[PDB]
Parts: structure tokens; C-alpha cells; sequence
């Protein structure tokens, strides 16, 4: 089982925002975030934790260790508007997040 | 005797000898000293005795003699197991080696 | 594909290369008597060939091995424990011949008795180039000079530019050497222990140890 | 009878012969600027094992080489007579035994 | 980029004590335990009472924790009492047939005490196939005292080489392999003019 | 480096269907790859995969749907196919296929595709 | 000058087609020609108008009179009868011991089963010649010892001793000009050595 | 395979091979190239191919491989005696070998 | 290995400063100093080249390169009057130069 | 950390001498010890040295088959010993530690030799 | 058996002969020949078909094949009177000829 | 070179007598020597001949004089001497003494001696 917090959050253009993803017991270190735009295709944005992806601008960035992971973005622009997931990968089956909708006011 | 087997990283061998083995005539033991590449000089890992025993009623080379006589002679970096007996070389004590693996790269020796 | 840059490993300092670079010793242009070393020995070294590696790995772990020596050596009883090495970069241009085309070339032209099967093995190994009688400073570009402090075994390395290299596009000669019939006789290839580097490519980076080839191949 | 141990030595000779009924093994040691060692070794009590046949590779190995050795000999009952080998080492390539 | 997967059928019931596995038997690396679903559900039912397993680089955590896997340096899995081990051989069931590959050269060995002496071959810097010999067991056993003496002669030279192979029994002693190993029925020298490599 | 996927509709219950993932840009016999799903009012679940030629192309399965959904391989065509031997309501989802990747130790996913809809009804 | 083999070592059935068995060899036209009690046996049994090649010619018998003619060599072996001859030899002498001093070898023969034979020179001239073999003869267990340092003379060109036996003779090679006896040790020395 | 056997004069080997015995076990087959000194770049008398058979249950080396790998590695003229039987090799027929000397000159080896 | 120093014997005023040169006959890497009084053990003055070692005075230096090394001095005193040696332990076995005695005006 | 030493002797040319070197104050095991002598007005000179740890010795050519280095665990103290002296062996004979690197640090007296 | 003519042939200076000299069967190139001075010597003068022994002047020559064979002397000198014969060497024993007188009137 | 024989005189019915041929110029322990005979009318006759050191100085014979004469070397001063038995009425004839050489593949002879006279008379 796996959650996250805030279900929903708006801000403003150039407002540096985080999101908290737990875990139940230790993972060592295997989450991966995912974005997916309204028009349902899904992207890859950080695979190993801390490490960003290629096409990925250095905006985004991670940290974490134990069962505390937080994505943080560093400004947020019209093109940011979409929704986030997290998933663990340390055993067998996989599990995803709730997911985090974000708007911009 | 060393209680749990130690894994040793980058050394070379540098020596080999023969000498019989005192407990039972059928068998002798085929001994070196390894060293770590670029060691500290006062590191315990810059000089380590290692034997092994060598049988005797069947000819032919075994398996370790002539990877040892390989290595030995070309000189290239490698991985060994060490532990958890004990023999003795030079009136000192020395480990003996349970498995050998030359080294590949940097992904397996660190 | 012939190659731009070339290798070399020695001892000499820096300082004075810059102004004279590398020279051969003699006369002799023999192909066969180069390879097999017989020209390389101490009391008959008299080649026209300045051998030098189009690969940097091979000469790396050289000069590591070489490096490596002389802690064994300080700690079996003799010398302090310090080590200067040296690795060069030469520009490579149309006087240069390559060496397993050179050989094989020879050995198709005068048959296979005149032939040896390792040095063939041996040239394509180090992946060799002949510089011929000379080799001028002009192609000399950058150098590394390499330390091992023992006193605490940290290993630094080192850069410097010439102020003589000349910039030109330039590459090896496609065509193979030739060489006349040997006059001599040979007995074997002569090889350096531990690593196995060809006897007359260790005779120009310093008693010396050879020890014929063909009597280690196989396991006794 | 007494033991000796004997350091930075290299092979100089080399032999293989039929004395008696059984064949015999010698070698001699050279250093600079001191005498000379020798020793044998007889493949009698020793029969239906490897042990005469691994010993003599390993010396001709070591004759091959070039290198220095480390040899162990055992003092002769009546003199001017090689001893009994006992235990032969390999010194490093291009080096000294320390 | 990837690694060959152990199968399940391999895990051995008596674990090595202190880090000493039986003879012709290999420790077992965490990546191999994180891609065997099977065998992770197979080994639910087996540790219980906070135990605590070491492995060759990480260690291994009973139900009372809930199975976590953690990363470790390489030797630090032996300080504990058990240990995982597996089994190095696995006989396929394959019709058997002459394959080979061409323009190889060994760069590798391995061995231990009662093991096959094997090499990786590798051509254009990247690794093609690995073969494997033993005297003690096999059905290509007798050939050991034979091939050894050829495979030593092609490993002090750079001399090219034709590999054949047989696919009836597969080997896992390599860790971390990126590579299938069989076993070694023949060795050919390569010869241009004779269309052989 | 893009996949596309093809076929979905209507299924009776008790009706067999199976779907397409095709590939196009990347070695298909090298690498991993997988199926995903999304329930409409749930989060995203997770199915199975397909080893590559090295590990003997075997297949991994999720205990939810275990003897119920086969994967095979077809190198020829480089088209992924997935079966479905019963099908009920509970199951209409957006159905993905994607790749996988292997680090230093580990595994994950970096591409998906564009999805498809898939219902059951009567 | 040219060995000369013995009359007691014919052998009764020839080889068919030009194999002969197992240690054995052709005869040579030389040798034929220099032996009269050779000639004798032949004759007496060669009938008909029987023909029969040799390993370097031709040898024409029965009603043609016995004439011996020359040719290339290996070039008659298509006919159905080739004469055969042992290649060992018991000499009844006792267990001497010989040596030759400075000898280096130059040559080395083989075949199925038979045994290994090396020729010594010395100066550009045959001297001796050995063979060991590890299927017969009575130092057949010195074999593993003594190939090695026969590898090892033959590659590193080494100059040594070489002990031998003359009990028993061998007649391997073809038109030889020396004898051939058993190996039976080999030294390497500095001048002078006691250990020799 | 033919009747009568072939002698063959001034040939060189070339390249060395290993390979097992199809008809029956505890048998092994060793081959290799002979090449002729004097023939041309497309003669028929070129890469001529040999075998010979080696039994297994007697270890060590039977003085014929000896001799062949002391040639092989001098890369010495030799004579040749090639003959009646023939034996598979890399999916082509090779002729046996029956026995095998080095040439000293002219006066033996036109 | 031969080495030669000049001049036999030296000296100066008070307070000036001097140097003394030890020539070898082969390239050597280092050139290590001794110093050595009347009637006692010479003591140790300098390790490698121009690198002091615990308790001998600041006011000693030394330089140079392949073939030829000096010795620097730059604070005459009374205490300085005693005997200078230069060793090498590249290539065994090791070489003293003879050595060099200082006089006070 | 000090060495001492015996006294100065005086010998008949053809006989031998033997010459003590006590070390204190630290585990003599692990270093070396080297021998140099000085002649009266004359220069350095080196004998040879040993490792107590391992018994091994080296020497120069020139003193081969004449000296011999040995050691004593028990009381710490090294010994010299030469035989067949001449009248050109008279010397003043020192005895000092190396550290694996760095530099001699710990010489000692005199301990003459009137031959 | 063998068997030679003429039987006494006779010439004078500068005049050319031939002597005639030939065998039951096929002897394969083995007929050798030699000179009987008038009393108490003998010399060989060609031993193989035609080669011809060192001291023996280059005016006499042989050739055949088969069972013909022939001497051919170029020109005739006062010293060359003499018995000539013959002898072949194919198979044991070896048999000689009758012989030959060369006379001048 | 030079051979030169010894021996003779006269003889009766029944009564042996051994010749000498001593030789010198040569190495006598390599090459063979032969005794031919010159009876009245030519035809001269082969008798024996005995070998060298390399076969064991064996010997051979021809027509049917096999238990008369012997052949026997002393090698140490270069001398060969040949026994008789009983000399038949008819057996006068000089007696010569000549060395084999041998080239090629066959055998000849090389040099001769002045010879030496017998007359046996009754």
C-alpha cells in the first residue's frame, strides 16, 4: 500500500513546489515518478531516486532516503499542468501511487 | 583461524613454491604471497601467504595449477578467496584459498 | 586504417627530448632480424628501426608494472620506493611502416621456411609501427609524467605542452615494408617476462632478462 | 642432520641420468663471489606417485626462466656429495626473494 | 544492458555456514534475487522468527520485517550464520548438435577447487560466447588433459580461434553474467586461406 | 523510439479477445517489455512482462490474473500479442504496453506508447 | 658410406598397395643392391613373371633374371606387394654405457606407435642417433622424464651430453650413415663438471 | 578413399586443430593444414589437409604430437606420407597420416 | 656511482651565504644531505630534495636537477662548522661523496 | 629511543672481531639496520644491512665469503662479525635504522678498531 | 657372362676409335672401365656410365644406356697402349670382360 | 695414396700361405678393400671384400670358395691380411689389391696396387 500527499494543489507561476510520497517499510531507494498530461500520454521524469532522465529539464529534482521521498520542482509554468505519480520497484508485484492533480491559478 | 571468509580486491601473486605436507605423505601443498596494487606499505593487505592442497594418486594438472601458472606468468589483476582455514608457510601462519576469479572491470572490482 | 597518433614509453626527462627527440643506433634495415630481436640483443644492437604503439592501453599497464616493481624491489631490500615514468605523444606521418603487413609481406614473398608463426602473433599484440631511422622532435606533442610517492603510496599524474609541436594532417603509410633476404640465422624470438613485451621495445626504455619465446608457450 | 637455507641463487646446470636401478634428478646453484651449491634428488621409496615427475617440471620451469630460487638443502653424511633437496621456491620475475 | 536470471530449480537446501558453500556451488548476488518472482514467493514460506540471511553483496530479511532487500559492499553477507547458495550446472534436455562461432579470443578465467577451468571469448572488444572443462565430471570429461594444453597455447598469444560448442548442459558460475556459458568440444586455429574463420 | 497499440471494443462475458503492441526504432530482441493497466476509478496496476533472448524468452505473471492472460513473441513481424481467455466486467481499463530498462541493479520503465480502451458490456 | 641392414629381418607377408604394418618400413634400393645374401632370398621365391617395386625404384624378378633399376621415389607403390622390413634388433651385448660429449640435434622422426628419434652433429657431421618409446623396450619408463628436455634441447638449441645404450639397434631412418642405439640420459654441464 | 598411398615432399604446416570422434568414444582426432613450398598461389597441391587418431586411456603424449608441435612451432620443411584412408574434417574428407620426417637436403627431398 | 664535490674545505664570513655542489656520474633522481661534526655521528639533513624534515632550522634549502645538485645556505652561524655528504639509494648498492669540512674566518 | 655500543678494541692482524649494537625503546622487529664504516680521513663506505623480521641479509661484492650479520631477539642487539682482517680494515664502524622510506635518522658512537 | 669386340683393334696419331663393350641384360647404368699398361698396372678411368675419374685426361669420354656401351678416345697418343676392359656392378657377384689390345703400326 | 702388397714366392700341394697389403694416406677403419686375381688369360675374377666399422666388418664372398679363404683386419697398423688353405694346381694367378669407394647409390673400385706373384708347382 502506498500514498501521497497533497491529493490536490494550485499555486502560481514561479512558485517552488514539493510533493511528499511515502512508503509502508523501506525500499531502498527505488521510486520512479511519472507525468501524464490530459491527453493520456505518460512520460518518465526520474527513474533512480535523485537522477533525472533524458529530455527532462534540470528543473525537476528528488531526495530521500528510508520511506520519505519528496519530488520538488523548482518553478512551475503553463506547460506543468498535469497530473504525478510515484512507483516503487523493490518487490515483486509493483505498486503505484494515488497520484497528485496540480493547478495553476 | 579467521572465523568468516574475507574477500580481497586488485591484488597480484608474486611468488610460488612447493613444499610437502607434514600430516599426510599423499598430498603437498603449492604456496604464494600476494600483494595489492598500489597498497599502503603499512597496510595488512600488501602481504598475504595462501596455500592449497595438491592430491597426488591421479596425473594431470588440476584446475588451479594452471590458471596460477597463467596468472604467474602474465601478471593481471584478480579477485580471491580467502578463509577460513588455516596452514602453515615459513613457520607462520597462512589462509588458504577456496575460489579464483580474475578481475573484469570496474563494475566487479571495486 | 592507418592511424594519426602514435605512443611511446621512456625514461628520459622531458626536458632534454624537446631538443633531440629519438634516434636509432645503426645501419641494419632487416625486417625479420628486427622482430625476432636478434638485432635488439646487448653487444649487437645495431637497427635502423625506432618501434613505437598506436595503443595506449598496452602502454599503461606497462609503465603501471613497471611502476609496481620497485615497491617489491624496496621491499625485498634495495632502493627508497620513489618512481618516474613517462608517456609520449607522436604525430604520425608517411615514413612510417607498419609491422605485421611489413612481416607478412616478407614471409609470403620468401616462403614459410624463412618464417616464425609467434612473430606475427608478437606484431599484431603490440600493434607496432616502424619509425625508421629517425623520429624528429616536430611530432612531439604532449607528455605525462607519472609519480608513485612511497612514502605514503599516493600516485599523481602529470601534463604538459611542447612549445615545437606543428599542427599538420598527416597519416601512416598504407603500403607494407619490404625487406631483403637475412643473411643471418635464427634460433627463436627474444620476449621480456612479466608482461610479455617484445625484446626490442624494452631495450630502448632502459642486467635485461630475455628468454626465447617458443620454450614458454606450452606448459612443461 | 643439518638444514641450511639458501637465497638469490640462480640454476646454472642440469642433469638426468641412470644410476642404478632407479633414475636420479641434480642441479647446481650459482651466486657472485661465493661458492657453489648442489643437490640431487632420487626417485627411490617414492614409486607409483607424481610427486618425481611434478618436482622435475617445476625445476626445468625454473631453469627456462632465468630467475632466481630459494633451495633448501640437507647437510650430506660424508663430504664432497650432493645432499637431499627439500623445498625449491620461485623468486619474483625481474626481482629478489625478500 | 542486462544479466542472465538464474532458474528457482537451482537453490540449495543446506545454505553454507560462515560463508563456505559446498563444493561446485556458487553464493547467490541480489540483482539475480530481485528478477525470480517465483522464487521470492517460494521463499515466503521459509524464514520466519526475525531472522536475518546474508548474500553476497546485500542481505535479506525474514517475514517478521516483511522480506526487505538492502545493498551491501561486496563481502559484507558472510558475517552472519546462513547464506545462500546455488547450484553452478543445469542439464537443459536439448537434442545436441555441432555449433560454433568464429574470430574469438579469450581474455578470462575462473576456477576453483573441485570446478570447470573456464574463459570468456570476445571479438570487436565485446563478449560473444563462454565455454567450460572439467576432469571431474561431465560427459565430455576426458578431453580436460587434452584441450588444456591447446587453450593455454591460444591464451599466451593473440592467435584467433574457432570456438565449437555443445548446448546439451548450461553453466552459471560467473556472477552477474552478461553472457551464456556451455560447454567446450573443440578448439580450430583460424586460417584465412583455407576459408576455416 | 515510439510503440503504438491497435484493437479494443466490445466483448461479450465469457468471450476471448487479444490485442497488438507493435515496435519500431530499437533492437526488439534486447530488451523488455511489459503490460500495464488502469482501472477507471482505481490507480494503475501491474500485469507482466517478457524476458529477451538471452534469458530464453520467459515470462513473468502477476498473481491477480494468473492462468488467465499469456504473452508471446513473434520476432518476425516485432508485434507483441496478449491474450485473454475470460473476460468480465470488472476489467474494462485503458491497457498500456511499455519498456524496461536495467541500472546499475535494478529495473524501470521509460516508455508507454498512447493506450487504447477496452470494455466489457451486455 | 651406407648402413646396411641384416638378412634376419624380412618380414613374410608384404604390405599391400604400400602400408606396410606397424614398426616397419620400406626397403631402399641402396641397400638391396649392397647385400648378397638379400639378393639370394629373393631370389628362390620371386617365380612367374612377378614385378615388385622398392621405395626409390623398381625391382624386376622371376624369369626376367633379377634387375634392379632406379626411380623417383614413392613413385611404384600402386602395385600389390612392397617389401617390408622390422625396424628392432636384439644384440645380446651387455649393459654398457657410452656418452659422446658436445652434440646438438638436429633432426626428429615419428609414426604411428614407433617411437621418437633425434641425430646429433656435431660440426656439420652425424655422430649418433637415440630413440625412446613409451609401448616397448626396457627404458620405456623414462619416457615422461625425457621428452621434456628433449623438447627443451631441440627449442632452445642447447649444447649437452648425451648417454646411450648400445643394447639394442634400430634401423628407422632411411640410407642412414650412422648407427642407432637407446637413449638413456641427458646432461647439461659446464666444462669440466663433476655431476655429468 | 584412394587405393594406394601418396607421398608428399616439402610441406610446411600451417595451422593446428582439435576435434572429437564421431563413430565411437574414448577416441580423438587431431588435424591440421600442410602447405608446399614451390606451388602456386592457386595450385591444387596447396592447404592439403591431415589427420591422425589419439587413444584416451593412456595420458600423457604419444611422441607423434611432440613431434608435430616442435615442427609446428620451428616452421621446418618436412616429408609426408599421406594415405589410403580418409577422415572428416571441418565438413570436408582429409587423408591419415602414417608417418612423418624431416627433410635434411637435397639428397633425400628434391 | 661516483661523486665529486668541490671545493675540500670552505670558507666564509659570518652571516653570508654559500653553497656547496655534489656531482654524480649518472643520472639519480634525489640527492639526499647529511652533516656530520668532529668526534660525533653525522646527523640527518635533508630526504628527497628541498624538503626539511622535524627539528634542523629553516634557514637550510636545497635545489637542482639530473646530474648536479646544491645545497643552499643562507644563515651563517659558529654552529654550522662541520662536514657535509650527499647519498644516493636509486641503484644499489649506495655512494658517499667524500665530503666537504666548513672553516669559520 | 637510543643505540649503544662496546668499546674500542685492538686486535693482531689474522685473527677476527665481532662488534655489538644494542637498539631499545621501540619493536626492533620491523626495521632495518645498516653498517657503514669510516676510515680516518676518508669517506663512507657501506657493509650491508639485515631485517630481524625475516633473517634476510644483503652485502656487498666486495665483503662477500668475509663478514656476517646476525641478531639477537633476546636482547635486542645486532652483531658484526669479520674475518681474515688486514691492516687497511681499520675504520670507525657505525650502526643506524632505516624507515622504509624517509631517511636514517638514529646513528650511534664510535666503537674504533686498532688493527 | 659378358663380352667385348673387337678383340685387338689398331690406329695411328690423331686417328679417332671406339671401342665396343656390352652385357647379357639391362645393368641400369653400372659398367665401369680401365686401362692395363703393358706390364704390372692398372687404372680406373670411368666408373658410372659417363662420369669421369679425377687424373684421367678430358680426351677420353663414355656414353649408352641399356646394354650398349662405348669409350671414344678424341685423338690417339703414343702413351695409350694398353688393355682395356670392362665391369658392372648391378647385382653380386661382379664379373669382368675378356679385354681388349689397342696396338700402332 | 699408396697400396702395395707382399707375400708369395712358391707354394706346394696342400700348403697355406697368408699376404700382406699394407696401406697408408687414408682413414683405414671407413672404406672396404678387395682382392682380384689375374690368371693366365685374363678374365680377371672377383673374390671378397670386407666392410668397414660403421657395419661391423662383415664379409661376403662369391662362387664356391665360401670355406677357403679369410679375410681379417688389423686396425691398428693399417695392415689386411688373407689366408689360404689348399691351393689348388691351378691357382696361379697375381694377386691385387685395390679400395672401394662409393658414389651415389652403387659401389666401383678406385685405386690399385703393382701386385704380387705366386707359382705354385709340384
Amino acid at each position: 500500500v502506498m500514498t501521497q500527499s497533497p491529493s490536490s494543489l494550485s499555486a502560481s507561476v514561479g512558485d517552488r513546489v514539493t510533493i511528499s510520497c511515502r512508503a509502508s517499510q523501506d525500499i531502498d531507494n527505488y521510486l520512479s515518478w511519472f507525468q501524464q498530461k490530459p491527453g493520456g500520454t505518460v512520460k518518465l521524469l526520474i527513474y533512480y531516486t535523485s537522477r533525472l532522465h533524458s529530455g527532462v529539464p534540470s528543473r525537476f529534482s528528488g531526495s530521500g532516503s528510508g520511506t520519505d521521498y519528496t519530488l520538488t520542482i523548482s518553478s512551475l509554468q503553463p506547460e506543468d499542468i498535469a497530473t504525478y505519480f510515484c512507483q516503487q520497484g523493490n518487490t515483486f508485484p509493483w505498486t503505484f501511487g494515488g497520484g497528485t492533480k496540480l493547478e495553476i491559478k | 583461524d579467521v572465523p568468516y571468509v574475507l574477500v580481497k580486491t586488485n591484488m597480484v601473486v608474486t611468488s610460488v613454491a612447493m613444499k610437502p605436507y607434514e600430516v599426510t605423505p599423499t598430498r603437498m601443498l603449492v604456496c604464494g604471497i600476494a600483494a595489492k596494487l598500489g597498497a599502503a606499505a603499512s597496510s595488512p593487505d600488501a602481504h598475504v601467504p595462501f596455500c592449497f592442497g595438491k592430491d597426488l594418486k591421479r596425473p594431470g594438472s588440476s584446475p588451479m595449477e594452471v590458471m596460477l601458472r597463467a596468472v604467474f606468468m602474465q601478471q593481471r589483476p584478480l579477485r580471491m578467496f580467502l578463509g577460513p582455514k588455516q596452514l602453515t608457510f615459513e613457520g607462520k601462519p597462512a589462509l588458504e584459498l577456496i575460489r579464483m576469479v580474475e578481475c573484469s572491470g570496474k563494475q566487479d572490482c571495486p | 586504417d592507418p592511424p594519426a597518433t602514435v605512443y611511446k614509453y621512456d625514461s628520459r626527462p622531458p626536458e632534454d627530448v624537446f631538443q633531440n627527440g629519438f634516434t636509432a643506433w645503426g645501419n641494419n634495415d632487416n625486417v625479420l632480424d628486427h622482430l625476432t630481436g636478434r638485432s635488439c640483443q646487448v653487444g649487437s644492437s645495431n637497427s635502423a628501426f625506432v618501434s613505437t604503439s598506436s595503443s595506449r592501453r598496452y602502454t599503461e599497464v606497462y609503465l603501471e608494472h613497471r611502476m609496481q616493481e620497485a615497491v617489491e624491489a624496496e621491499r625485498a631490500g634495495r632502493g627508497t620506493g620513489h618512481f618516474i615514468g613517462y608517456i609520449y605523444e607522436v604525430r604520425a606521418d608517411n615514413n612510417f611502416y607498419g609491422a605485421a603487413s611489413s612481416y607478412f609481406e616478407y614471409v609470403d614473398t620468401y616462403g614459410d621456411n624463412a618464417g616464425r608463426i609467434l612473430a606475427g602473433a608478437l606484431a599484431t599484440y603490440q600493434s607496432g609501427y616502424l619509425a625508421h631511422r629517425r623520429i624528429p622532435p616536430e611530432n612531439i606533442r604532449r607528455v605525462t609524467r607519472v609519480y608513485h610517492n612511497g612514502i605514503t603510496g599516493e600516485t599523481t599524474t602529470t601534463e604538459y605542452s611542447n612549445a615545437r609541436y606543428v599542427s599538420q594532417q598527416t597519416r601512416a603509410n598504407p603500403n607494407p615494408y619490404t625487406s631483403r633476404r637475412s643473411v643471418a640465422s635464427i634460433v627463436g624470438t627474444l620476449v621480456r617476462m612479466a608482461p610479455v613485451i617484445g625484446a626490442c621495445m624494452a631495450r630502448q626504455a632502459e642486467a635485461m632478462v630475455l628468454v626465447y619465446y617458443e620454450s614458454i608457450a606450452y606448459s612443461f | 642432520l643439518p638444514t641450511h637455507l639458501y637465497k638469490n641463487f640462480t640454476v646454472q646446470e642440469l642433469a638426468l641420468k641412470l644410476k642404478g636401478k632407479n633414475q636420479e634428478f641434480c642441479l647446481t646453484a650459482f651466486m657472485s663471489g661465493r661458492s657453489l651449491v648442489r643437490a640431487c634428488l632420487s626417485d627411490a621409496g617414492h614409486e607409483h606417485d607424481t610427486w618425481f615427475d611434478t618436482m622435475l617440471g617445476f625445476a626445468i620451469s625454473a631453469y627456462a626462466l632465468k630467475s632466481r630460487i630459494a633451495l633448501t638443502v640437507e647437510d650430506s653424511p660424508y663430504p664432497g656429495t650432493p645432499g637431499d633437496l627439500l623445498e625449491l621456491q620461485i623468486c619474483p620475475l625481474n626481482g629478489y626473494c625478500e | 544492458p542486462g544479466i542472465v536470471i538464474p532458474p528457482k530449480a537451482l537453490f540449495t537446501q543446506q545454505g553454507g555456514a560462515y560463508g563456505r558453500c559446498p563444493n561446485g556451488t556458487r553464493a547467490l548476488t541480489v540483482a539475480e534475487l530481485r528478477g525470480n518472482a517465483e522464487l521470492q514467493t517460494y521463499l515466503r514460506q521459509i524464514t520466519p522468527g526475525w531472522s536475518i540471511y546474508g548474500l553476497y553483496d546485500g542481505t535479506y530479511l525474514g517475514q517478521a520485517y516483511g522480506g526487505i532487500i538492502k545493498d551491501a559492499p561486496p563481502g559484507a553477507g558472510f558475517i552472519y550464520r546462513e547464506t545462500f547458495c546455488i547450484t553452478t550446472i543445469y542439464k537443459t534436455g536439448q537434442p545436441a548438435a555441432d555449433h560454433y562461432y568464429s574470430k574469438v579470443t579469450a581474455t578470462r578465467l575462473l576456477a576453483s577447487t573441485n570446478s570447470r577451468l573456464c574463459a570468456v571469448f570476445v571479438r570487436d572488444g565485446q563478449s560473444v560466447i563462454g565455454a567450460c572443462a572439467s576432469p571431474y565430471e561431465g560427459r565430455y570429461r576426458d578431453m580436460y588433459d587434452a584441450l588444456r594444453r591447446l587453450l593455454y597455447m591460444i591464451y599466451m598469444s593473440g592467435l584467433a580461434v574457432r570456438v565449437h560448442v555443445s548446448k546439451e548442459e548450461q553453466y552459471y558460475d560467473y556472477e552477474d553474467a552478461t553472457f551464456q556459458t556451455y560447454a567446450l568440444t573443440g578448439i580450430s586455429l583460424c586460417n584465412p586461406a583455407a576459408s576455416i574463420c | 523510439v515510439q510503440v503504438v497499440e491497435s484493437g479494443g471494443g466490445l466483448v461479450q462475458p465469457g468471450r476471448s479477445l487479444r490485442l497488438s503492441c507493435t515496435t519500431s526504432g530499437f533492437t526488439f530482441t534486447d530488451y523488455y517489455v511489459s503490460w500495464v493497466r488502469q482501472a477507471p476509478g482505481k490507480a494503475l496496476e501491474w500485469l507482466g512482462f517478457i524476458r529477451n533472448k538471452v534469458n530464453g524468452y520467459t515470462t513473468e505473471f502477476s498473481s491477480s490474473v494468473k492462468g488467465r492472460f499469456t504473452i508471446s513473441r513473434d520476432n518476425s513481424k516485432s508485434i507483441l500479442y496478449l491474450q485473454m481467455n475470460s473476460l468480465k466486467i470488472e476489467d474494462t481499463a485503458v491497457y498500456y504496453c511499455a519498456r524496461v530498462s536495467y541500472y546499475g541493479r535494478g529495473w524501470y520503465f521509460d516508455y508507454w506508447g498512447q493506450g487504447t480502451t477496452l470494455t466489457v458490456s451486455s | 658410406g651406407i648402413v646396411i641392414p641384416p638378412q634376419e629381418q624380412i618380414t613374410q607377408h608384404g604390405g599391400p598397395y604400400g602400408r606396410c604394418a606397424n614398426k616397419t618400413r620400406a626397403l631402399t634400393v641402396a641397400e638391396l643392391r649392397g647385400s648378397g645374401d638379400l639378393q639370394e632370398y629373393l631370389r628362390h621365391v620371386t617365380r612367374g613373371w612377378s614385378i615388385f617395386a622398392l621405395y626409390d625404384g623398381t625391382y624386376l624378378g622371376g624369369e626376367y633374371g633379377g634387375v634392379i633399376k632406379d626411380g623417383t621415389p614413392g613413385g611404384a607403390f600402386d602395385l600389390k606387394t612392397t617389401f617390408c622390413i622390422m625396424t628392432t634388433r636384439n644384440t645380446g651385448q651387455p649393459a654398457t654405457d657410452h656418452y659422446y660429449s658436445n652434440v646438438t640435434a638436429t633432426r626428429l622422426l615419428s609414426s604411428t606407435n614407433s617411437r621418437l628419434c633425434a641425430v646429433f652433429v656435431r660440426s656439420g657431421q652425424p655422430v649418433i642417433g637415440a630413440c625412446t618409446s613409451p609401448y616397448d623396450g626396457k627404458y620405456w619408463s623414462m619416457y615422461s622424464r625425457l621428452r621434456k628436455m628433449l623438447y627443451l634441447i631441440y627449442v632452445a638449441g642447447i649444447s649437452v651430453r648425451v648417454h646411450v645404450s648400445k643394447e639394442e639397434q634400430y634401423y628407422d631412418y632411411e640410407d642412414a650413415t650412422f648407427e642407432t642405439y637407446a637413449l638413456t640420459g641427458i646432461s647439461i654441464c659446464n666444462p669440466g663438471s663433476s655431476l655429468c
